[PDB]
Parts: structure tokens; C-alpha cells; sequence
């Protein structure tokens, strides 16, 4: 087995920066080195083969070089869509072996969230459960505080958040916070609020609804 | 120039899974097939490959004895069978096409997620996230197992402004996920919004319609 070692394993840069990823083989693989790009939840896509040849369709900012043991992938001016994990792979000899992968993330300017709140559906309350959903849309950086207040009482350990991966067009995030309680617990309170702290905001943004109000 | 893989499913430990790769339009002509897995959050691991027409298979010693790779020329389909399924086998399995000059894998299937679990499948419930100069609406896809679910908006029509979140695991043991989209307020009373949810392991399909509160 030929070991493949990439460096770095993770990396951050600004749009337009020169990015350089390194692949090293445990022994000579001539020029049988390929580079794949894998955006999240998607399948790997071939970028470079034979160490240095661009797959047709891949923009010219991508380029590859090296032979023997030492190989480099270069993005000459990083773009928002270049957000992905990048793998190297040797096909000089079986078994085929990959590098550990290098996650490339984009560094961009602060951007404020657009906050929304959704009361639970009617159909869901019939099943005896209430899911209250708060949405922070298109912001940077990832770090945010989302505070649930229920009749002006702060909540603890009854909500969960999920964050999207960096957007391929503007490099922002989006976040959902979901507060879940039984219909019974739900129907014992009136004010359902979502307080958001984020450094793209002058001060905290609160979105709320009153249970029952049309 | 496509490869299409079988749907994702759940399998009890100690059992077997056979995953299929349909080479589109009979393009087994001059293409090897490789199998590569990615355990969640991990990197890419090569399982093995087959030269379809000769039917000669090559396996990684890590998997020898547990995995069998086969091809069927009259169907244009590659097959990967993994037996004695353990929890460590929960992964997305990919087929790719291997080209024999440079050794590249120049096209990859979408991937099949195999989840090893004693628990049986459970399809999601889809709830609307009702909207109230831009406005947001969405769909709550709740209480399903295992992964994944796919969401699209209006059979593929709406894609701009669409955010589908990664599934979160709830204390109940089941996954939950929301998909949301931002649209102008004006298009509310006029335009129709239907989210399309597909949960392949339970063969559940749901098209819930989102309307103002």
C-alpha cells in the first residue's frame, strides 16, 4: 500500500487568494495522481488527472503539478464555489489510495442575519407536539447566540440548531433553531420569542409571536 | 455519461447489502468500475474494482472475504455486496468509472447511504412552515430514520433562495430536518409552493403545500 498524505488538512482564505494544497506519496507513483473535489452532500468530481491535466469543464484557476512523490494542487484565485474538501489519489498501483482530504473554507466580511420565526403548524398540534422554528438567514460568521424566551423566561436544553454549509455564491451561512415541546407544555405559555445576538447586528434582534393571535 | 445507484436503506447487523450501479446507455464499453466508500465525516476508501467484460475483480485486502463485486453486461449494471454488516459499515457507497490509461475516476454515481441498525425504518411527517420586503416559508421533515431525505421545491422548479438544513438527531433517536426558501411578499397570494420530500429507505413520498397563516 502506498500512503497518501495531504497538507494542510484544513484551510481558510479570502476570495481571490492563491491556495496551495500538497500531496505526498509513500513511494514513487510517477504521474498517476488525480485530484478530486467534493462539495458537501455531493459526489466527488475529478479536477485533475495525470498530475497536471485539467478535466474539461474545470476553470483554469485550478492547476496541478509534480511527479514521483511530491504533488501540489493550486487554485490561483479562490472563488466562493471552490468551497469543498479536496482529495488526492494515486492510481500507479493497487490498491487505489486517497489522501485524507483538505477542507477549503472561504473567509468573507461580516454579514447580518435576516431573522424569521414560525409557529407550529395546525396539523402538528393535532399529533400532540409543538415545534417552534427560528431562522437566521444569510449571515457571517457562523458564531451566533439564539435565545428562546417563553413568556420572558429563558429556555434551556429544549431546542436544537442546524447550520448549512457555506453558500457557493456568497459564502454565508444559515441557521435553524427548533424549540420542541408537547402540545400541553406549549399551551401553557403565550409569548414565544427568539432573541438573536450576532456581531453583524448593532444590537440583539427579537422575533416573536403570541400563541393564538391571527 | 451517467452512473445511477440504488436507493439508500437500513440493514440489521450481521446481514448483507447489494448495491447496484447502472451505467447509463450501456457504457460498460471500455470502462472499469471501482467502488469507494466514505464513512460519515471520514475520507474516501477504495473497496475494489472490476473489469466488467472479463468479470475479473480486484479487492482491497482490508475488505477481502466480505465484499464481492460483479458486473452484468446485458443490464449494464455493476454490483457491490458487503456481508456481515457491522456498525462501522454505515457509509455512503460510491461507484465510479475507472479509465485505463491514466487511472482516473472521471465520473461518480450519486452515492448510496447504507445504515447498519437494529431499528426498522420510519418515514417522516411533513409539516408546513407558514410565512408571515421578502418573506420566508418552508417544510419541517420530522421523525424519520435512517438518513437521508431529499427535498425539492415545486418538482425542481424553485432552487434559488432554497436552504435545506442538515438533519439533526433528536433525543427520541430519530432525525428531523427543515427546508426553507425566501421569496418576495408579492408572489405569496399568487404563486403556489409545494415541497417535495422523498425518504427512499421507507419508500415514503410527500408533497405538502405551504399556505399563509
Amino acid at each position: 500500500d502506498i500512503q497518501m498524505t495531504q497538507s494542510p488538512s484544513s484551510l481558510s482564505a479570502s476570495v481571490g487568494d492563491r491556495v496551495t494544497i500538497t500531496c505526498r506519496a509513500s513511494q514513487s507513483i510517477s504521474s498517476y495522481l488525480n485530484w478530486y473535489q467534493q462539495k458537501p452532500g455531493k459526489a466527488p468530481k475529478l479536477l485533475i488527472y495525470a498530475a497536471s491535466s485539467l478535466q474539461s469543464g474545470v476553470p483554469s484557476r485550478f492547476s496541478g503539478s509534480g511527479s514521483g512523490t511530491d504533488f501540489t494542487l493550486t487554485i490561483s484565485s479562490l472563488q466562493p464555489e471552490d468551497f469543498a474538501t479536496y482529495y488526492c489519489q494515486q492510481s500507479y498501483s493497487t490498491p487505489l489510495t486517497f489522501g485524507q482530504g483538505t477542507k477549503v473554507e472561504i473567509k468573507r466580511t461580516v454579514a447580518a442575519p435576516s431573522v424569521f420565526i414560525f409557529p407550529p403548524s395546525d396539523e402538528q398540534l393535532k399529533s400532540g407536539t409543538a415545534s417552534v422554528v427560528c431562522l437566521l438567514n444569510n449571515f457571517y460568521p457562523r458564531e451566533a447566540k439564539v435565545q428562546w424566551k417563553v413568556d420572558n423566561a429563558l429556555q434551556s436544553g429544549n431546542s436544537q440548531e442546524s447550520v448549512t454549509e457555506q453558500d457557493s455564491k456568497d459564502s454565508t451561512y444559515s441557521l435553524s433553531s427548533t424549540l420542541t415541546l408537547s402540545k400541553a407544555d406549549y399551551e401553557k405559555h403565550k409569548v414565544y420569542a427568539c432573541e438573536v445576538t450576532h456581531q453583524g447586528l448593532s444590537s440583539p434582534v427579537t422575533k416573536s409571536f403570541n400563541r393564538g393571535e391571527c | 455519461v451517467q452512473l445511477v445507484q440504488s436507493g439508500a436503506e437500513v440493514k440489521k447487523p450481521g446481514s448483507s447489502v447489494k448495491v447496484s450501479c447502472k451505467a447509463s446507455g450501456g457504457t460498460f464499453s471500455s470502462y472499469a468500475i471501482s467502488w469507494v466508500r466514505q464513512a460519515p465525516g471520514q475520507g474516501l476508501e477504495w473497496m475494489g474494482g472490476i473489469i466488467p467484460i472479463f468479470g475479473t475483480a480486484n479487492y482491497a485486502q482490508k475488505f477481502q472475504g466480505r465484499v464481492t463485486i460483479t458486473a452484468d453486461e446485458s443490464t449494464s449494471t455493476a454490483y457491490m455486496e458487503l456481508s456481515s454488516l457491522r456498525s462501522e459499515d454505515t457509509a455512503v457507497y460510491y461507484c465510479a468509472r475507472y479509465d485505463g490509461i491514466y487511472g482516473e475516476l472521471d465520473f461518480w454515481g450519486q452515492g448510496t447511504l447504507v445504515t447498519v441498525s437494529s431499528a426498522s425504518t420510519k418515514g417522516p411527517s411533513v409539516f408546513p412552515l407558514a410565512p408571515s420586503g421578502t418573506a420566508a416559508l418552508g417544510c419541517l421533515v420530522k421523525d424519520y430514520f435512517p438518513e437521508p431525505v431529499t427535498v425539492s421545491w415545486n418538482s425542481g422548479a424553485l432552487t434559488s433562495g432554497v436552504h435545506t438544513f442538515p438533519a439533526v438527531l433528536q433525543s427520541s433517536g430519530l432525525y428531523s430536518l427543515s427546508s426553507v426558501v425566501t421569496v418576495p411578499s408579492s408572489s405569496l397570494g399568487t404563486q403556489t409552493y409545494i415541497c417535495n420530500v422523498n425518504h427512499k429507505p421507507s419508500n415514503t413520498k410527500v408533497d405538502k403545500k405551504v399556505e399563509p397563516k
